[PDB]
């Protein structure tokens, strides 16, 4: 059969009610995979909005799906468990820690003729689940 | 890729140790079909787990790249899924991030070992061709025979693993060691870390404590615990999470008083002597606060200074074990003079405070109110190891521990953290010399040199000087041998020995990948790594465990056990043919088909009626393991040594070493040894005076030794495409470099590149480099200085740093963001 | 498994075969990675229905055609990379080779994982990364030295001079401008010869362009020759999609509606190679034994038979008087030079005389209605690299003329050509014949990069070339690595003093690092066609848009930007020393995209003001913009362009010749003299003391240096190793079978291969594959060479002995027959 | 979930096959065209006692024409534009313009009863987005 997943089309916001640094928490593709968007101030590489610096992450680790922590000021994620960082500046990468995957990025499509971010798939396999689409 | 395919509930289950660090967390390996899956339901699936629904944290380490699909000799294609043990007692199904990757660095044709070794590769007519194992064989034992029998043993080189785990292990030192030293009979031999034929532990084992004397669990019941010359959060990820956090956190103090009812169990603290700020501190400073954490921030290579000072000081307080010195050791009275060193000398040179040197004292030493002694176990690793003159540091620091009985008591123990797992079983080294093998192929000795296990062109000391020389030998051999014609192996033989005695060297390599190595090497031979063969290694509690075969190794890659066989039987052939049956029974016993042979000819053999010399790491009993029965064990094994084997107990082994206090010495005491200090060796001392920046080198957590899998790992190449340097940023400022910058560091010894990773922990004129890897090798600034055992000083170097310019695609796609967490 | 559709509305672009000659055309798809087609033919960009099994031929869709590439701003994309079914060229044909596209392209983790994608410096004994400014400084440091203190002399190149992928009007206009007109350098060769010089110097001179022709040509002929030539393994869908259909009988009613006054006989073939091929074989199937001739000449002796049949078609009157009058000088002549009887040519090309009765009847006797037949002579390496280039090609081209066989529809005298064409440059700077590996051999030079070429695995005589450059190269090393803390300045005068002590500092500019890794000091990451814009023009000159899709690996850079770079930095460097003059050489490269290079270059061609261009697109090139190809489409336009406008677009030339006014001083074609002279003395000592001829060729399945192939899977398990067919009788003798290996040698060098029994092969004769990665076929390869300094690569002789059984190639290799019967 | 649902397809028994001696057999549906044969000298995936029976999909890889079984040579031939594939090398393309291996079917042989039951395909087959369609 078909090869991909069927995601959900979640409306988070609209762009300028995302003030800099000041994270959005929401739940994609269902309400048990917690996510964070942000508007990072300064464009990045899967930025979207019209400065090109508003992105997406489940924020479960990768390592055994600890919540983490969204840290304002390094634009971070930091895992209590076992101390992974990923960076939300460099699309996840594993700054540090025991993961095996980047954290997974919610892809954003931006629109300009309304404003709306809208969470369309993700990026990566969220923790705990044999596929993102339960 | 946003899904996995589960394992079946019937998928085919084995055991597999990790392939990697010293502790040797236990792992499953399920294999099923390719078009086979499993359901999400749990009982549908052999994971057990409910996929119908999120499931909640810590109950699954589950990723794409703890998965493949293999192809087999016969064509069939399965699922494979490498998955940490909940049951095993060593990680409690914790993986890091290195063994997490195992199922994507088993073989597959199109994946991360695409480029293993698969063949015999043969450099010849200036190119990298394929041969037959045949003629590698015949070329390679021809050389061989005819070194012995024109200039002795003397002209066969080796550096050679003696390790554990992959590309090491019990079936493997046996094979390796019995062809060199029994069978070769050559003494010109080093191992894979150090460049002559050694122990990195000579003097705690003169002294009477091996250095692998306690179990995991007595990290959980320490009241202190010291880390000297360690990060254990990067190098001994899951000894240090599932057994020293648990102690720090408080979850084992009800494990504590249960066992001593009459004894205080304080908050656990720890202590780390390490020049450098780690990953490790910053966590421990996380988990325990500040007040229970002492960073002992020595200046380079004053562990001696620092272990005489404290001494000194608890003998001085009366905070030691006077009956226990009295019973079980000898030499206290001379090492107090010998070793005397007041609290502000021992400030003066470590440049520690005498506070924090008295508090790190109190702490460890000073009995509790309910009188016992702290139990305070003291865990070293390379910081010392390749420290300022290792056999010193060892005899200061073992010291203060015999003193203060902190080895054979719960809790307690002065150990290795260990790099592999451990699995050596060898006849004894063939001579009584010391010989430095890097400097007698420099000096032009030796006609063959083979690298087994190892990649000494990223990882010796000294490593530039060992490049030029290696490479301008080889090419002597490769002028040659490229004006052959027709030449037959006989005659190729003999142009190629012709070669090695104007200068030249024939270089193989017996390995996984070609390597660095393969810029050099005329002959390589195709290894098998665990799980494509059976094996069998110890961690650093001594805990063996059997490794099973799932899956075919690539092409004709063979276990390096039953490569020494081939050589052997090559070479015993030869001899036969030539009617020298002297020199032919020297060659035999290697009729082994597969790699238990081996396991059953070395370490079940050692100590046995009719057996030879075998230096084991399974002592007398060994015999009593055997691979039925270490499979029953499953992945918690057996501490070593076995006491007993029946049918009803199965293996029964050792938790504690020494809990009697009979060590391993002439009389049964601990002998207590003088421990000078020196200063830095004045070869070190003198990079020192001409260069501006100590260049400290050591681990990274998620990169592996020489990066062997992981240069061909996409997110390994993404997040470290070049080796770094953390450097201290008031020092980046001033030679205009940050994050993402090219520098070049060099010294005297080399020249090497990094890029530049700003680190405000670091201190001004310190910097740290990833060591070994693919892309900066940082070996070349290192000296070739080494103590009286031929022991490198790796950690012992100074150098100036150049700024190159800037990398703007580092720039773009690294993260130079903080390694240390808070 | 499965395939991810296309969505109905993926982005689609035009693309060009990266590959060979016949420049196949191909759509490329792509789309985001989460996104899929539906089934129904409407709801994906294939336009078929997937909701039942497809019919056969409607379609050409593998895995291996699908890929999903990661660009730089991180989003990731499905491609599919798939023949245009309404191209010309093509008519939906894939080869094997153009159809492993979608594999080929860079992503992280498959076939293109190893792309260069920064620069790469060897200092310290060691291969580390390096910044582009320092690769810069380093490499544009070094010229300026050598310029300044040795001259042009000092800087030698072996760069690409050919079309599609690592080539094209951009890439060699930017090259040929760095090179000539600003560092001026006449130390140049050719990645497939050693000289500056051309493969056709005889033919253009006697006034044939090689190109003459359409591909429609072979569709419409009577006869067709292959000489030198095996297409269905070198020109594919030349072969398949043109000259089969011929063969079949689909094209008689063509060629009747076009000649109403004709008879057209069934269309017949003739090859002509020693060797008989998977060509031969399937031409014998498809048109039955007695329609295909294969002349199976002894090896070198193509100028024996030319002349044997020009001979006889003379004495028969089988020539065209008229046309030899009114068009022509030299005849005469030539009738007296080139003479040789039937008897003769039979006695040494071993070619019985009534094969060569048959051969000059089907092509040359006037056919029942009158007309010559239209016979198209099409010839490729094995006499462009044979016994005497410019020799072979005089005979050739003498029966051609005088037969009238160029200029007439279903005619021709053509290459069939090995990479697309794409050459745009200034002229070649001296007026001397410079053999240049011969001089790096005897130590001239300070500095030589190779570009888009590995003449490690594809020179002549490539042992010694190679013994050479490692010697000279690790003199480099050596020094480099005694320099603590050296300055670029420092590092530069370090490397030009051990150039002075017999060293040579080497450069790569490739997609991978190759062989030439194991010599080279510093390489450079450039760019293939879809991560850039590219043009090119395939054997009937059609000249098309390759469009860029993707994004390049890391700061991998188009070649004419990498050149623009190199002398951008040279000029810096000149005007920071007040070197108003040399500084000036490097004008003219201020280029941002390849559509610059295409505009300075192919488009100035004649216009006024431009400088000296010799451009195969001529004065007329300037009407060729990237916009009007890209409406043109994968059919592009016949060169040369005739006309443009908005109505009709470009219109282009089918065939050269058709007035017989030739591109000569007096516009006649000019018969030359092709005297006999046996083969070269170099060649005949091989043969004389060695027992085996050592041809060596292409395989259907791998391309060129196996440069992508060598990192697939299932490349990588059909040919672990190169491969020589040798004849069965042979093969028992030597006790060897499929999968043994052996050791091929002789006086220039030493090589290895697979065995591979071929019964068509004949006793004393073997193939093997040329150019391979696992075993390298050129280290048997003589120095010789003609008098423009053309290899005969084909024209060497050898020993081979067993080394041994390979058990894992005969576990794993077929040695099944690649003829097809 | 990641994997089709094949059908299992009885073919025949063992014992049923001649040396030599190609079954046709339609699978996993009836626009599917395969062959089984009893090669008779053990290869890589063959089953039987004598692990040597193999069975493929016969439409080209290259352009969906079916190939003829040559039983002399044990290969597959394309007459569209002459590719050839080897039974006795799991499907390998020993010449032409294909880029995949030609399909193997999986067959399961069961000892007890003798039956071999084709059971799923290694390779996707010419002219479909899935081999389950
Ligand atoms: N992630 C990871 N884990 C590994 C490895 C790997 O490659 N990757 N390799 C394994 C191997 S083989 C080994 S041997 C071990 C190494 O395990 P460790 O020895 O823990 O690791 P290193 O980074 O080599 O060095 C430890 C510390 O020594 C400190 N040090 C440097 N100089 C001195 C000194 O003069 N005195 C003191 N007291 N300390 C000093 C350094 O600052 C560093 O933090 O790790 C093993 N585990
Ligand atoms: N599959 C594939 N196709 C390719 C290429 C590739 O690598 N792979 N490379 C491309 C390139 S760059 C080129 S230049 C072309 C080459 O295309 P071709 O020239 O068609 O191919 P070759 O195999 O080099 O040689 C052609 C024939 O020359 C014959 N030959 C040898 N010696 C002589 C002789 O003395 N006389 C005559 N008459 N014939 C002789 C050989 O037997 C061989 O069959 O192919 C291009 N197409
Ligand atoms: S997963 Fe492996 S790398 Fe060490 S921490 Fe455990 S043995
Ligand atoms: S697909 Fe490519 S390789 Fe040639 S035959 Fe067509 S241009
Ligand atoms: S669960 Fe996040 S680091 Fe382990
Ligand atoms: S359809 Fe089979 S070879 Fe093209
Ligand atoms: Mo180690
Ligand atoms: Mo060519």
């Amino acid at each position: 059969l078909r090869t991909t997943l069927q995601y959900p089309a979640t409306q988070v916001s609209v762009a300028k009610n995302l003030k800099a640094n000041e994270p959005v928490s929401f739940t994609y593709p269902d309400t048990s995979s917690p996510c964070v968007a942000v508007k990072l101030g300064s464009p990045v590489p899967g930025g979207v909005g019209p400065n090109n610096d508003i992105v997406a992450y489940s924020v479960l680790c990768t390592h055994m799906g600890c919540p983490t922590s969204y840290d304002k000021s390094s634009k971070t994620f930091k895992c209590p468990c076992h101390f992974t960082e990923f960076d939300a500046e460099k699309a996840g990468q594993m700054i540090c820690g025991q993961a095996t995957e980047n954290l997974p990025r919610v892809l954003l499509r931006y629109d300009e003729a309304s404003d709306a971010l809208t969470a369309v798939g993700v990026d990566g396999l969220i923790y705990g689940r044999q596929a993102n689409v339960i | 890729n946003d899904r996995i395919t589960l394992p079946p509930a019937n998928a085919q289950r084995t055991n597999m140790t990790c392939h990697f660090c010293i502790v040797g967390c236990g792992y499953h390996v399920y294999k099923w079909p390719e078009l086979q899956e499993g359901g999400r339901a749990p009982e549908q699936n052999a994971l057990g787990l409910d996929f119908r629904k999120q499931l909640p944290p810590l109950a699954v380490t589950l990723t794409p790249a703890m998965t493949n699909v293999v192809t087999e000799h016969n064509g069939r294609r399965y699922n494979i899924m490498v998955v940490p043990d909940k049951a095993c007692v060593v990680n409690s199904g914790l993986s890091s991030t290195r063994g997490g990757k195992m199922a994507s660095y088993m073989y597959t044709p199109t994946g991360d070992g695409k480029q293993r070794l698969k063949a015999p590769r043969l450099y010849a007519a200036d190119q990298w061709v394929d041969t037959t194992w045949d003629h590698a064989m015949a070329l390679y034992a021809g050389l061989i025979k005819k070194t012995l029998d024109k200039d002795g043993p003397q002209g066969v080189f080796f550096s050679c693993f003696d390790h554990g785990g992959a590309g090491g292990g019990f079936e493997n030192t046996w094979g390796t060691g019995k062809l060199m030293f029994s069978a070769i009979q050559t003494p010109m031999v080093r191992i894979h870390n150090r460049p002559a034929y050694n122990s990195e532990c000579h003097a705690t084992r003169e002294m009477g404590i091996g250095e692998l004397n306690n179990a995991y669990e007595d990290a959980q019941l320490a009241d202190v615990i010291w880390s000297i010359g360690n990060n254990p959060y990067e190098s001994q990820t899951n000894y240090f999470l599932n057994h020293w956090l648990p102690n720090l956190q408080g979850a084992t103090t009800s494990k504590k008083k249960e066992r001593f009812p009459n004894e205080n169990f304080p908050q656990a603290r720890i202590i780390f002597v390490d020049p450098r700020e780690t990953p490790s501190v910053a966590i421990a400073r996380h988990v325990a606060g500040n007040d229970r954490v002492l960073h002992l921030a020595i200046e380079p290579g004053t562990d001696t200074a620092l272990f005489n000072g404290l001494f000194t000081y608890v003998v001085e307080q009366g905070w030691i074990d006077k009956p226990f010195i009295e019973a079980h050791t000898k030499g206290f009275d001379d090492a107090v003079k010998t070793n005397r060193l007041s609290l502000d000398e021992c400030s003066n040179i470590t440049g520690v405070p005498v506070d924090m040197l008295k508090r790190a004292a109190e702490w460890s030493y000073k009995p509790k109110a309910s009188g016992q002694a702290p139990r305070t176990m003291h865990a070293y690793e390379k910081g010392i190891i390749w420290g300022n003159d290792n056999y010193v540091i060892q005899s200061a620091l073992l010291d203060l521990v015999i003193a203060t009985h902190n080895v054979g008591r719960r809790g307690t123990g002065c150990v290795r953290m260990g790099g592999h797992q451990e699995g050596y079983t060898r006849p004894p080294y063939p001579g009584d010399k010391k010989i430095y093998i890097d400097q007698e192929l420099i000096k032009g000795k030796g006609r063959i040199m083979t690298w087994w296990g190892c990649n000494n062109f990223q990882t010796s000391n000294n490593a530039q000087a060992l490049r030029e020389a290696i490479l301008q030998r080889s090419a002597i051999v490769k002028q040659a041998m490229q004006k052959a014609r027709g030449a037959t192996t006989e005659e190729m033989v003999d142009v190629i020995y012709e070669a090695t005695q104007n200068g030249g060297l024939f270089v193989t390599s017996i390995n996984l990948y070609p390597t660095k190595l393969a810029e050099a090497a005329h002959l390589m031979l195709p290894a098998a790594h665990p799980g494509e063969m059976n094996l069998t290694s110890m961690n650093g509690e001594r805990r063996i465990r059997l490794s099973e075969k799932f899956m075919d190794p690539p092409g004709t890659a063979m276990a390096d056990c039953l490569i020494a066989a081939r050589i052997a039987n090559a070479l015993r052939d030869m001899y036969q043919k030539d009617g020298k049956a002297e020199m032919a029974a020297q060659f035999e016993g290697f009729d082994w088909k597969t790699e238990e042979d081996a396991f059953n000819d070395g370490f079940r053999r050692a100590g046995q009626p009719g057996a030879p010399a075998i230096d084991s790491q399974g002592g007398s009993t060994g015999h009593l393991v055997t691979y039925d029965r270490l499979r029953k064990s499953g992945n918690n094994g057996v501490q070593l040594p076995v006491v007993s084997w029946d049918e009803s107990k199965g293996l029964v082994g050792t938790e504690m070493l020494y809990t009697e206090g009979k060590f391993d010495t002439d009389d049964g005491k601990a002998h207590f040894k003088p421990a000078p200090w020196n200063g830095l060796p004045a070869t070190v001392q003198q990079q020192k005076d001409k260069y501006r920046f100590w260049l400290n080198n050591g681990r990274n957590n998620e990169v592996w030794q020489t990066a062997y899998h992981d240069q061909y790992n996409s997110l390994m190449q993404e997040r470290y495409p070049m080796a770094y340097i953390e450097m201290n940023p008031d020092d980046c400022k001033q030679l205009d470099v940050t994050g993402g910058d090219i520098v070049e560091v060099y010294n005297d010894f080399g020249s090497t590149f990094a890029m530049v990773y700003p680190v405000a922990e670091i201190k001004r004129g310190q910097t740290f480099m990833l060591f070994g890897y693919v892309n900066g090798i940082q070996g070349d600034v290192t000296t070739d200085w080494t103590d009286r055992n031929i022991i490198p000083y790796y950690k012992g170097t100074w150098g100036d740093i150049r700024k190159v310019g800037s990398m703007e695609e580092f720039k773009r796609t690294v993260s130079f963001k903080s390694r240390r967490f808070a």
